[PDB]
């Protein structure tokens, strides 16, 4: 009687080279349809929101302007509770902790994501 | 099981500060959103923000921002507001709700009353108000207590702490010109009843730590 | 923000008439991965919290009886009442449960019209220990009646008074919808035993003449 689910993470860094893309995938479990859940992401230090999916639509009148344009939500298997965090042009300024969430209407777990930015060179 | 109680002192001086406190329990506390709702009568519900206690998280409305401010001690399962520069619009019932996975603000908690004034609190005068033959009718009888000049509101009236619900008429309380508040609960019975009933009213005003028994009964003459 | 206007603002029916409620909201409440409107509807009896009838415009909480139906969608949305119970007595407020910063609405104040009733009066004496301390209290009491409606005027030795009583009454009696009102006469012990015959005169619709109850100080 408690949709109460655990949010999961990588469980292991993500590793990424310099100027490339990066994706962080977040799920809840049990899986279910988090179409109409908020999702979002979190830039560990000050709690910056990276990006933010709800009612159906990513809030890009609400993340940190540093992230504009260089976000996306995969969004294939959310009815799985499935989704993920792609970022372009990847900086080391991106390297660190990340916080990747779910909020089922009162309910609202998360998980803690980090990235690490390799330099290829 | 789930359930929420509010506390919180009910007597403040303008432009000092008040943290209402939200106790929770019946659940994992950290991980529901935490509601606070104002009223007041000549108004209807005002929704304050939300509290996500552990993650520490927070979201105000844009009017209360700067008044209030949240914050929770999981060590207790205690979500706290605090509100400032209180201002007699700050008079009011405060709530916290809470919810669960299909809904958000299912859950209320009994609220706690706040009224901001540069004025000082005043423990009740319990007077009984006897039954009797001026107080008969057919064989049901009226008894009650007066309670008096308490400030500020509220007070929690009740018979024999629950041994006693119907037929308890408790007044909405009323200005006296004394700037004080007055109050009358009573409580129909048989008049048969009245030998053999213990009645007493339970008169509780917790802004002045007031805790009355008062029995009520016919006399002793 | 979004702004919710309730309608009627009040309204009376008897026990067993059908009942709707209007609030309609300024902006849409829908949310797109649910295909659902976020609206909620909350009764509220005198003295306790609101209570959650229905949530995402059209859902009853646990326990609700099914006589509550809420519809609607759009901005546009109605609380129904298919028969109307005595202890449905109370506030119904609406709430855009979608949209921060949320938003109730201001609120449909249900009444319930009933039949008429003559008040039981009762008249109560200054007790004892009230008096040892300089303040006389005296109370008169009318027991369930219906309408609300009606004068409590207190002769003192047959003589009227006058901004020296103040009365309160009670919501409508959540189970045969009646009211209680109770007239509080205040003096000095002064005045209190300088005096010899109290009483209220109480004038109702259910009564044929005016009712009068007294007693005489020191008894």
């Amino acid at each position: 009687g408690s949709g109460q689910f655990r949010v999961i993470g990588p469980g292991h860094p993500i590793r990424a080279l310099v100027g490339d893309e990066a994706e962080l995938p977040c799920r809840i479990s049990p899986g279910k349809n988090a179409t109409g859940m908020e999702v979002g992401w979190y830039r560990s230090p000050f709690s910056r929101v990276v990006h933010l999916y709800r009612n159906g639509k990513d809030q890009d009148a609400e993340q940190a302007p540093e992230y504009r344009g260089r976000t996306e939500l995969l969004k294939e298997s959310i009815g799985e509770g499935k989704v993920a965090l792609r970022i372009q042009n990847v900086r080391f300024s991106d390297e660190g902790g990340y916080t990747c969430f779910f909020r089922d209407h009162s309910y609202q777990e998360e998980a803690a994501v980090e990235l690490k930015v390799e330099d290829p060179f | 099981e789930v359930k929420l109680h509010e506390s919180g002192a009910g007597l403040v001086k303008p432009g000092a500060s008040v943290e209402i406190s939200c106790k929770a329990t019946g659940y994992t506390f950290s991980s529901f959103w935490i509601e606070w709702v104002k009223q007041r009568p000549g108004h209807g519900l005002e929704w304050i923000g939300e509290i996500l206690p552990g993650r520490g998280r927070t979201n105000y409305n844009e009017k209360f921002k700067g008044k209030a401010t949240f914050t929770a001690e999981t060590s207790s399962n205690t979500a706290y507001m605090q509100l400032s520069s209180l201002t007699s619009e700050d008079s009011a019932v405060y709530y916290c709700a809470t919810g669960n996975t299909m809904v958000n603000m299912p859950y209320w908690g009994q609220g706690t009353t706040v009224t901001v004034s540069s004025a000082s609190t005043k423990g009740p005068s319990v007077f009984p108000l006897a039954p009797s033959s001026k107080s008969t009718s057919g064989g049901t009888a009226a008894l009650g207590c007066l309670v008096k000049d308490y400030f500020p509101e509220p007070v929690t009236v009740s018979w024999n702490s629950g041994a006693l619900t119907s037929g308890v008429h408790t007044f909405p309380a009323v200005l006296q010109s004394s700037g004080l508040y007055s109050l009358s609960s009573v409580v129909t019975v048989p008049s048969s009843s009245l030998g053999t009933q213990t009645y007493i009213c339970n008169v509780n005003h917790k802004p002045s730590n007031t805790k009355v028994d008062k029995k009520v009964e016919p006399k002793s003459c | 923000d979004i702004e919710l206007t309730q309608s009627p603002s009040s309204l009376a029916v008897s026990a067993g008439e059908k009942v709707t409620m209007s609030c309609k909201s300024s902006q849409s409440l829908l949310n797109s991965g649910n295909q659902k409107n976020y609206l909620a509807w909350y009764q509220q009896k005198p003295g306790l919290p609101p209570k959650l009838l229905i949530y995402g415009a059209s859902t009853r909480e646990s326990g609700v009886p099914d006589r509550f139906t809420g519809s609607g969608s759009g901005t546009d949305f109605t609380l129904t009442i298919s028969s109307v119970q005595a202890e449905d007595l109370a506030v119904y407020y609406c709430q855009n449960d979608h949209s921060y910063p949320l938003t109730f609405g201001a609120g449909t104040k249900l009444e319930i019209k009933r039949t008429v009733a003559a008040p039981s009066v009762f008249i109560f004496p200054p007790s004892d220990e009230q008096l040892k301390s300089g303040t006389a209290s005296v109370v008169c009491l009318l027991n369930n009646f219906y309408p609300r409606e009606a004068k409590v005027q207190w002769k003192v030795d047959n003589a009227l008074q006058s901004g020296n009583s103040q009365e309160s009454v009670t919501e409508q009696d959540s189970k045969d919808s009646t009211y209680s009102l109770s007239s509080t006469l205040t003096l000095s012990k002064a005045d209190y035993e300088k005096h010899k015959v109290y009483a209220c005169e109480v004038t109702h619709q259910g009564l044929s003449s005016p009712v009068t109850k007294s007693f005489n100080r020191g008894e």
